[PDB]
């Protein structure tokens, strides 16, 4: 299923609504009206850049700046 | 996904009627009567059950079960 | 002009029903721009307690953790809002005085000795529908000396939170605070709060003959009592209060003027529906208290500026 | 303590330690996940 | 830490001046006003909400004679609070009435 | 309108509309610009409230 229901009342109660602008109650936007989240999954390979040795990814022995 | 806690329009607690909903289902009421007996009057709370569709009893099958 | 006693002769508050989490009382004799103030103060001002900080240890369920964190907030604590202070600015720790502290932990596993069936998980599982009774209050400092048992608890012990399958577990540690109804929306102590003006159905003609059929169907369930002084049904209003203005009288070209639909000027009817933090009576009282206190603040400020 | 991983197709730990293949030393199939360390983390719920 | 502040009109003084409350809504600025209105010495009394993303209102008060507006203002506050006091009294009285009644009904 | 007090007739599309021989039209010609603009904004506000 693709979308989520809603209650419409069609009045010129604010002026705000014209040329397709619309107002949404702030509470029923806190109560969970169609909250979203996106998964972007970047990808990396260290074989992309040709370097010497057995470069693979790991935190070095060297003390990394302890942040 | 899972049933939301408080209704959207007004604010009632609806995050519990689901189990008793399926209950009064097995007792074979026509849903109009079920949402009545569950005590919901203003319709903006009824369309929260008359049209919910559960997506964890169909999404858990891919569980990394053990 | 204004005069106290002229008014105070008029005001009366008739109650028509109260039970647990319900209230309905006529405020006949006040002017709109005060009733509106009561309703606003209810839906926005009676302070309440709620969850606003969840700490995660090892979430390994399908329900991603951000959404669990926000799905918690709506949960109502069943504790007293009057016995705390607004959390002093910052200080995530705070004091005793500005916090509850709950805890949730439901590590799930299989069913020890299950049959062949695999019909329902309740026979196949244990701890797979994490409810709220798996939450347990924790004390801070002298909370023990302060409160008795059986109070600090969410209000229903039935609000489904998650769903697990063997191998997955959760570990939370909440943080409760105090706030108002306009800083957010998980603070409304009531479902609804409204008022409609008593409708007043005056037959500008005596209706008669066979109109009774369509009249009785022109209105709400029981309004016109068909009355038979001579076995011949006539109509009169049983209760003008029980209607919502169907206005389904006008579609009949004839019965558009033999009746009259209107409103009595000031006959408001509140109706409060509490969640359960407090029963509606203390709610109304607290609303009025905060209005009066606001006005006192303004007045004393005007005084101390001069 | 050390790093842990799980084989995808059969779900049996593999614990990559040395400089070595990336195959589940039992499970022929080969693609890996990571596993969750119990940690503390702040998360608002407004 | 102001919570009430007035800016004195250029045209005249102290029969037309305009107030600036803080931290408010259409609750006070629509009850207080209706209360002031009943007073007959006042000419003009109206309010607005200067800004949606802030919460402060604007109160305008104008009077026939030469007495400043502080007097109608203050008497309005007082009128309203005494009203609410009486209302609360009647409320709780009626509450306990019907409660003890309901108990008496079912005993 | 006679001396700034309308006496009969509606305000239809013509006057507050942007056409020749309108209200905000003529205000601007003989008073300046700023006052015509103020008329427009204030009249709109009344019309919303």
């Amino acid at each position: 299923p693709i979308g989520t229901n809603a209650i419409v009342a069609v009045i010129s109660y604010t002026g705000y609504d014209m040329e397709d602008a619309m107002i949404v109650n702030k509470a029923s936007w806190e109560r969970g009206f169609a909250h979203g989240s996106v998964y972007k999954s970047e990808f990396i390979d260290l074989s992309e850049k040709i370097k010497q040795g057995d470069s693979s990814l790991v935190f070095g022995i060297k003390p990394g700046d302890p942040r | 996904m899972i049933i939301p806690v408080r209704c959207f329009t007004c604010g009632k607690i609806v995050g519990n009627k689901w189990e008793a909903y399926l209950g009064l289902l097995q007792a074979e009421y026509t849903e109009g009567d079920a949402l009545d007996a569950l005590g919901l009057k203003r319709y903006c709370c009824r369309r929260m059950l008359l049209a919910h569709v559960d997506l964890i009893e169909k999404l858990l099958n891919y569980a990394p079960l053990e | 002009a204004w005069d106290q006693d002229r008014f105070e002769k008029n005001f009366r508050v008739d109650v028509v029903h109260m039970d647990e989490n319900s209230l309905e009382f006529d405020m006949v004799g006040i002017d709109a721009a005060i009733a509106n103030a009561f309703r606003r103060i209810l839906l926005a001002e009676v302070p309440t307690m709620a969850v606003e900080k969840v700490l995660v240890y090892n979430n390994t369920s399908i329900v991603q953790d951000e959404i669990l964190a926000h799905r918690l907030g709506l949960i109502p604590i069943h504790a007293d809002p009057r016995l705390f202070e607004y959390r002093n600015q910052g200080d995530e720790e705070g004091t005793e005085i500005d916090t509850l502290q709950f805890r949730l932990q439901v590590r799930c596993t299989r069913n020890p000795h299950a049959a062949k069936d695999s019909s329902d998980p309740n026979e196949l599982y244990v701890n797979h529908k994490v409810y709220t009774r798996h939450m347990t209050w924790i004390p801070l400092g002298n909370q023990a000396d302060l409160f008795p048992e059986g109070t600090i608890r969410p209000v229903h012990d039935d609000i489904l939170i998650a769903q697990l399958r063997p191998g997955q577990e959760i570990d939370l540690l909440m943080h409760c605070v105090k706030g108002i109804g306009k800083d957010h929306a998980k603070f409304s102590p009531v479902a609804t709060a409204s008022y409609r003006l008593l409708p007043d159905i005056t037959l500008l003609e005596p209706v008669e003959g066979e109109a009774a059929e369509e009249l009785s169907r022109c209105f709400s369930p029981g309004v016109i009592e068909v009355q038979e002084v001579q076995g011949k049904k006539v109509a009169r209003v049983a209760n003008p209060r029980l209607d919502t203005f169907s206005r389904e009288i006008f579609r009949n070209e004839k019965l558009k003027k033999v009746v009259r639909l209107a409103r009595v000027r000031d006959h408001y009817i509140f109706s409060v529906e509490s969640t359960g933090v407090l029963p509606p009576d203390v709610l109304v009282s607290e609303a009025i208290k905060v209005l009066m206190g606001k006005c006192r603040r303004f007045l004393d400020e005007l005084d101390a500026v001069q | 303590q050390p790093m842990i991983y799980i084989c995808g197709e059969c779900h049996t730990e593999n614990e990559i330690k040395s400089r070595d293949p990336i195959r589940c030393r039992e499970c022929g199939y080969r693609i890996m996940y990571k596993k969750r360390t119990k940690r503390l983390v702040v998360f608002d719920a407004r | 830490k102001t919570a009430l502040e007035m800016v004195q009109a250029a045209g005249t003084d102290r029969h037309c001046v305009t107030f600036v409350l803080h931290e408010e809504d259409h609750t006070l600025g629509n009850s207080l006003r209706y209360m002031i209105m009943k007073n007959p010495e006042v000419e003009f009394c109206g309010y607005t909400t200067t800004h949606p993303s802030e919460s402060k209102i604007n109160l305008r008060i104008q009077t026939r004679g030469t007495l400043p507006a502080v007097e109608p203002f203050q008497r309005g506050l007082n009128e309203l609070m005494n009203v609410c006091q009486h209302v609360l009294d009647k409320f709780e009285a009626s509450i306990k009435d019907y409660k003890d009644q309901k108990a008496s009904r079912n005993e | 309108i006679r001396e700034g007090e309308l006496l009969c007739g509606v305000l239809d599309k013509a006057h507050y509309g942007s056409s020749a021989y309108g209200l905000v039209h003529c205000c601007y010609e003989i008073y300046g610009g700023e006052t015509s603009g103020k008329v427009l904004t204030c009249l709109a506000r009344l019309f919303t409230a």
